[PDB]
């Protein structure tokens, strides 16, 4: 929000899925992460636009399951 | 360990049996390790006494409060006996705590006489310690 | 002579005052605690008369030792 | 120490062992795609053969441990061999104490309760091999589970396990929340498809090796190249 | 060595990192009502390839003991088992007693196989039991090392200390009829992440007539009003 | 760097009463009167000189060319007649001093004066204050005596005895050939050991003394701690010769271990030192080595062998007599009672040894002078057994 | 008490009524606390667009 | 230096049974105090949390017997064992000889069970050390008191708690034998307990008390209930009361 919903970002980007994680991921990053979701090879941030930044950084520490 | 600090433990024996020996200077240690069996050592520089420090009762809470908040400003009636009583035995420490938390508590609301409300907010301070998990396996 | 500046004598920043680049609630940390912090700014935020009075002894070294989240 | 070289409980609060058996699941490079649909539920993993003098015929991670249940092996092959042995037991043991088949959510269940047997104690270590079991179940429809080497036993809908497991999640994800149900074309498209994406090598019609329960049609098909070729063409059309 | 072990001087340590893993997530509140005892939990399952009606965090181990849990689910699975042996074991031994809260207290003594012979590593979840067949409710807790508590309203989760807090400010209290599953679904709500549903929370209800785990029809229609 | 001290104190520490008494007056009178005949003595002869000749030959000559203007540095080496001085700032200069040359007190590494400009040597600072590296004769020679301690006759003579084969009667094995450091190995129970000194000050009334207590299990890659020692017993035999008192590093950095390899090094190299300085054939040198020790159990086969380390010397606990007489030696100071109540405190009492009475001596004064200060406080006849029980003996659990 | 979702209706209620009669700094402090207070509700559709 | 539980030290002792038995000290507290015509016991309610029901009727004090009672003071993990097995001993007992047991006996059995434990095998030593409270026909009202170290003692008054030092010196300065009687043992043990916990006017729900008396030919183990305690408190506070005022 504070770049403005991303600079006019789509709907179908929510951050439900790549923040639910339990990897880390310290708000520096989280600020870097919303500087680098700006892969825009056209008008508007959008959801392929995101997709390069957006599968990029995936998250490895996993597991929980056996703990739940 | 018998490592570096242990020579310099072992050289600051050395020294401390010559010169108290040899005087207008007594030394004067602390021990917040629970036991001395933890570090016990040699007896001249401390055979001399072993008093220990007993965790300050519900009174001498009492009395702690009373030296802590005789410089503070606060209202008319205050029952600081029950307050301490409150605590469950913590320690002169805590009890700056609880003095600190209440003139804390007091600024906020920017008034010369710290309530008992606020105060007993200050007693909440002896809390956030508890015991968090209820283990009770004693 | 005598320089009234020391800031600048050896850099390592200055006077970052009077500008605004990251007010206060716009943070996205929200607390933390945050309580302790407003806390440590109750003496920039006069309130030493405060101090006084009231008996209480503000806090004057806040140390975080926290990583850079 | 030892905390993390036996199965002991860390001193942050986790056990360690188990979580790198989960990765020992990912070890052996090997992906598979579970797909319940509106009335089948098909399953399929590659085949990764390396040098034709290796038998085809038997190289296979999928096994039918009764008539009715499949199941799908990702982890070292070993374990993954032992615990269907240890399945097949069960189901045939389960058979013979109980005269009707036993549910696929039962014998996940007891197959996972050997797992938390095996985390359980010193002596032994779990079993590196992550099951996907799959069979129709009446009253119920299909039926999808899986079974960890923790004794976690849940899944359903879509579920995968392999190295490549969460990019297969993610597609899965995306395709249940597009509300369509998936008739017997569509879940296996959607398999093949899902596992595609995973891989991108366009899957000639004898790298993978998919399993079938229908309704209709009981028993775990493992359907021959012929049928899986016939799939693939339809989905590429 | 074979057995609950690891006890340094004044010091449980293995149990202790027991009890941080069992720390969990789950909150599964559980409140003792007048009527009866609600044991309330979250099903929080990762994304929606998961199903809720396939795995169950309430299990009835008899007609009105119910059985809600903390982390290390795998563990509770054979804990739960158990339980439901040695409770068929005693019905059968003491037979037709309807045994389920003159029972409750027995088969949490009996939760000594639980932990007090641990299995060289000791099980990582803590369970919260109901019983009502004696004309009173009955809320027990068992940890991974311990025994019997016998509680009127705790929490097990990842913020149980402040759902334990919640608790008693909402004054649990003594005159609260059987609903009180609204005052546990608040307390779930405070440790909860999201918009709870019918399948996002499992709870069980144990009144007076027995233990019935409520269907998402009911979970839903009292999720509704709050 | 250090040769010896100048002791000119300890005013005739014998003050027969050692109470305030007429006689002890009379001594210090005399002690006071003394002092300022001496201080007279030589400020009548300091002022009335025996002659006035010129400037002492003094400032004519040397200190106008010694200048005004002068810096310290360290003397490194000697040549016939420059010398060789290391400076400070690494400064080293070839240069012949003549005028304040004391050729005996200059030395190499010791600070010598320049006088800058042509920067000659021209003096040399012999007090120099600071030879502060490996410090362990500050202790030299302790002024206890035999008298400090009494009740133990036995062991008296017989490590007078070790230790006045030298010294005294030096012809006798001299004629017999062996010149034997042996040295004596003391036992002990843990309650005492610094009697394992008070009995070693009956050897410190002649020559010097030093201490190696507790040192380390030398983990020092050199190792050089038995080494030392052996430099400062060569520096104890430039001096008078001395005794070094290695109690408590006998037993722990010489122990018996079983084990063979792997074993701190200390096995390899302390034990294995030991016996080198202990042997005669090795090094000379009248040092005899007190190895004093509460663990008889742990003695090294090497320190065990007579044959090395001979005059093994057992220290067993006081008895009726000898508690008396430390009683009577510890009380004396203090003037307990007047009703001398002795023999009641320690008829029944067993295992009490020197530190304990030391112990509850010093705390019956304490009690005494808590709240019951009376001068010869009439309740110190049962206040002594007050703090004679003083519980702190030993505590565990109960386990019986 | 800890109620959340009454906490933020009333501060929120607050901060509405400091800015009907042009309270703009303490409209801004109850503000403030209010998103303190709505932390708590993770997906408050409702709610969520009256904050923002 | 600890290690496997059979083990020993350089000099010869068994540490690990040491600090079991000094940790004993820490956490919990109960007392015993033997009189004529009754003996009780007296238990300190650690977690007064207001959350709890309070259902199962006693947490410290266990009947174990009919003519005895026991009071743990260790980890309730093995105390709940270590009681199950002291009353199977019991009622063994019973059954061979058709006979209560006599309470120096069962304690013996209990002391040798834990003996074995730290005797034999890699099983660690049972944290725990109990009280016990008794009558018999032989020796009539006994009190003991047994460590995880196995060796129990025949006390009459003694407490096992965290203050175990300050209750027990309150006990030898206030404790008269042969002129004790059931009342006054009721108030020496209020009294105390009071000592030993910081908190002055002690609430009838921090303490719980049983006491043991002999009735008509028949043993009877009364745990005093809420109002019974508090009415003991009430009296003792109007002596302390009477106490300071008359001076
Ligand atoms: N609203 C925000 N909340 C939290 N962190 C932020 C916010 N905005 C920016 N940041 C990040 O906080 C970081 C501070 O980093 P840094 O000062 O290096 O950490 P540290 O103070 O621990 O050394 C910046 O890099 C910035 O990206
Ligand atoms: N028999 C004795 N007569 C006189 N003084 C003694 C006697 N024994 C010990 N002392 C004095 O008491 C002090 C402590 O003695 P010791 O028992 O050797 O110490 P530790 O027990 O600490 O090794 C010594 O400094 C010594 O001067």
């Amino acid at each position: 929000s504070k770049m403005n919903l991303s600079e006019e970002v789509d709907l179908e980007d929510y951050v439900a899925r790549p923040d639910k994680i339990s990897g880390a991921d310290i708000n520096s990053i989280c600020q870097e992460s919303g500087m680098l979701a700006v892969r825009e090879n056209r008008y508007i941030v959008l959801a392929k636009d995101f997709e390069k930044a957006y599968k990029t950084v995936i998250k490895k520490d996993e597991q929980e399951h056996e703990f739940y | 360990r018998l490592e570096g600090g242990s020579g310099g433990d072992s050289e600051v024996q050395r020294t401390m049996l010559e010169l108290l020996n040899q005087k207008n200077i007594k030394v004067i240690m602390a021990t917040n390790r629970i036991d001395i069996l933890d570090s016990a050592l040699l007896r001249p520089g401390r055979i001399d006494r072993k008093i220990e420090f007993p965790p300050p009762n519900e009174e001498a809470r009492l009395d702690i409060l009373k030296i802590h908040s005789r410089k503070m400003n606060l209202t008319r009636g205050i029952n600081l006996r029950k307050i301490a009583e409150l605590m469950p035995g913590a320690s002169g420490a805590e009890v700056k705590g609880v003095c600190t938390e209440a003139g804390m508590y007091a600024l906020r609301e920017r008034r010369v006489h710290v309530t008992q409300e606020d105060f007993e907010m200050a007693v909440a301070k002896v809390m956030q310690k508890d015991s968090e998990k209820n283990m009770s396996i004693k | 002579d005598v320089l009234p500046p020391e800031a600048d004598s050896s850099i390592m920043m200055l006077t970052s005052d009077q500008k605004p680049d990251v007010m206060y609630a716009d943070i996205g940390g929200m607390d933390i605690q945050k309580q302790e912090v407003r806390e440590a700014v109750e003496l920039p935020l006069t309130h030493f008369e405060l101090y006084k009075q009231i008996g209480i002894d503000p806090p004057r070294g806040v140390l975080m030792y926290g990583p850079p989240g | 120490g030892f905390d993390r070289h036996i199965t002991i409980f860390s001193p942050e609060g986790r056990l360690y062992q188990v979580e790198y058996a989960f990765k020992a699941i990912n070890q052996g490079g090997l992906t598979s795609v579970a797909v319940r649909g509106k009335d089948c539920a098909v399953i399929v993993t590659q085949k990764k053969v390396p040098d034709k003098l290796l038998d085809s015929s038997t190289v296979t991670h999928l096994f039918k441990i009764t008539e009715n249940i499949g199941c799908v092996m990702t982890g070292m092959t070993a374990d993954s061999r032992s615990q269907v042995q240890r399945a097949r037991y069960e189901a045939a043991n389960w058979k013979y104490k109980y005269g009707y088949e036993i549910p696929v959510d039962m014998l996940c269940k007891r197959i996972a309760d050997i797992s938390q047997v095996y985390t359980q104690n010193a002596e032994m270590r779990p079993l590196g091999c992550c099951m996907i079991l799959i069979g129709i179940d009446e009253e119920q429809g299909p039926q999808v589970y899986k079974c960890d080497p923790a004794g976690y036993y849940c899944g359903f809908k879509a579920t995968a396990a392999g190295v490549k497991q969460t990019e297969s999640t993610s597609f899965l994800e995306k395709k249940v929340k597009k509300k369509f149900d998936w008739t017997f074309e569509q879940t296996v498209e959607t398999a093949i498809t899902c596992l595609s994406t995973v891989l991108s090598i366009d899957f000639k019609p004898s790298e993978i090796e998919v399993g079938v329960v229908t309704v209709e049609n009981p028993k775990f098909r493992i359907l021959t190249e012929a049928e899986i070729d016939a799939h693939l063409v339809a989905l590429a059309e | 060595f074979s057995l609950t072990t690891f006890s340094p001087s004044g010091k449980l340590v293995q149990i202790e990192y027991a009890l941080a893993a069992v720390a969990g997530g789950a909150p599964s509140v559980g409140i003792k009502a007048a009527n009866g005892v609600v044991l309330a939990t979250e099903k929080k399952q990762k994304s929606i390839l998961y199903d809720e009606r396939s795995v169950h965090k309430v299990e009835p181990i008899t007609k009105h003991i119910g059985l809600v849990y903390s982390g290390m689910g795998p563990d509770y699975r054979v804990l739960v088992h158990r339980a439901r042996k040695l409770a068929q074991q005693y019905y059968l031994v003491y037979q037709e007693p309807i045994p389920t809260a003159q029972l409750v207290q027995r088969v949490a003594s009996v939760m000594q196989e639980y932990t007090q012979s641990g299995g060289v590593r000791p099980f990582g979840v803590s369970l919260l039991i109901c019983g009502w067949n004696e004309g009173r409710p009955y809320l027990f807790q068992s940890d991974p090392s311990g025994a019997y508590f016998a509680w009127k309203a705790t929490a097990m989760g990842k913020n149980y200390v402040n759902g334990k807090t919640f608790l008693e400010k909402r004054y649990n209290e003594d005159l609260e009829l059987e609903d009180a599953i609204h005052t546990a679904i608040l307390t779930l709500k405070e440790s909860f992440e999201g918009q709870m549903t019918e399948d996002n929370i499992e709870v069980g209800i144990c009144n007076e007539a027995g233990f019935r785990r409520l269907t998402p029809t009911e979970v839903k229609d009292y999720l509704a009003a709050i | 760097k250090k040769t010896k001290g100048p002791d000119a104190a300890s005013k005739l520490p014998l003050v027969t009463p050692h109470t305030q008494c007429r006689l002890k007056l009379l001594k210090l009178e005399r002690i006071k009167d003394y002092l300022l005949m001496e201080e007279e003595f030589i400020r009548n002869q300091e002022q009335m000189k025996p002659l006035e000749e010129k400037q002492e030959e003094e400032r004519s000559k040397v200190d106008d060319l010694r200048g005004t203007p002068m810096s310290v540095g360290t003397l490194e080496e000697i040549i016939d007649d420059h010398a060789i001085v290391s400076t400070s700032v690494g400064s080293e200069h070839y240069v012949s001093i003549l005028s304040f040359v004391d050729k005996d007190l200059l030395e190499p590494g010791c600070s010598v004066l320049l006088n800058h400009k042509v920067h000659a040597v021209i003096g040399v600072l012999m007090d120099d204050t600071d030879p502060l590296v490996t410090v362990m004769k500050v202790e030299k020679a302790p002024q206890e005596t035999y008298a400090d301690i009494g009740g133990l006759d036995n062991q008296i003579q017989e490590i007078k005895e070790s230790v006045e084969l030298p010294l005294t009667h030096p012809e006798y094995y001299e004629e017999m050939g062996i010149k034997p450091p042996k040295g004596v190995i003391l036992y002990g129970p843990p309650g005492t050991g610094k009697t394992l000194l008070a009995k070693a000050v009956a050897n410190q009334t002649s020559a010097t003394f030093l201490r190696v207590v507790g040192s380390e299990l030398i983990q020092k890659y050199l190792g050089d701690g038995p080494k030392l020692v052996r430099e400062l017993f060569r520096v104890a035999e430039e001096h008078a010769p001395s005794i070094v008192f290695i109690d408590e590093i006998d037993a722990i950095g010489t122990k018996r271990y079983d084990s063979n390899s792997g074993g701190e090094r200390e096995i390899q190299r302390t034990m294995l030192e030991l016996l080198n300085q202990l042997d005669g054939f090795d090094s000379r040198g009248d040092v005899k080595v007190i190895m004093a020790t509460n663990r008889i159990e742990t003695l090294d086969p090497a320190l065990i062998r007579p044959g090395r380390i001979d005059r093994k010397i057992e220290f067993p606990l006081p008895d009726e007599k000898t508690k008396k007489r430390i009683f009577q030696i510890h009380t004396s100071r203090m003037t307990l009672a007047d009703d001398v109540t002795l023999d009641d405190l320690i008829m029944a009492k067993d295992d009490l040894s020197g530190a304990d009475i030391k112990a509850i001596c010093t705390e019956a004064g304490l009690m005494a002078l808590r709240e019951r200060r009376m001068k010869v406080t009439n309740e110190d006849f049962k206040k002594s057994k007050e703090n004679v029980l003083y519980k702190k003996q030993e505590g565990t659990p109960e386990g019986l | 008490m800890d109620d959340k979702a009454l906490l933020v209706e009333v501060q929120l209620l607050e901060s509405k009524t400091y800015h009907a009669l042009s309270n703009l700094p303490k409209a801004r402090a109850a503000l403030t606390s209010a998103r303190t207070t709505a932390n708590a509700i993770y997906c408050p559709p409702k709610l969520q667009a009256t904050l923002d | 230096y600890d290690s496997r539980t059979t083990i020993f030290s350089p000099e010869g002792r068994l540490y690990q049974v040491e600090y079991a038995m000094e940790a004993i000290g820490h956490a919990g507290t109960c007392l015993g105090i033997l009189a004529n015509d009754g003996v009780l016991l007296a238990a300190e309610r650690r977690n007064i949390h207001k959350l709890l029901d309070e259902v199962f009727f006693s947490e410290k004090i266990y009947k174990l017997n009919e003519d005895m009672a026991c009071s743990v003071a260790g980890i309730t993990s093995d105390a709940n064992v270590l009681t199950n097995e002291l009353r199977l001993i019991a009622q063994r007992y019973l059954l061979q000889y058709q006979e209560p047991i006599p309470c120096e006996q069962l304690v013996t059995a209990l002391c040798d069970i834990k003996q074995a434990y730290t005797q034999f095998g890699g099983k660690r030593p049972f944290g725990v050390s109990l009280l016990y409270i008794g009558w018999d026909k032989h020796y009539g009202f006994q009190l003991y008191q047994s460590d995880p170290s196995g060796n129990y003692g025949g006390w009459k008054a003694t407490c096992i708690g965290n203050n175990s030092a300050a209750a027990v010196s309150m006990l030898k300065q206030d404790y008269k034998e042969g002129e004790m009687t059931l009342k006054s043992a009721l108030a020496l043990a209020i009294k105390v307990l009071n000592k030993t916990m910081d908190v002055s006017k002690l609430s009838a729900e921090k303490v719980e008390i049983a006491t043991l008396t002999r009735e008509n030919g028949k043993t009877v183990i009364r745990v005093l209930k809420q109002k019974e305690v508090e009415q003991l408190i009430k009296k003792h506070e109007e002596e302390e009361a009477k106490a300071e005022r008359e001076k």
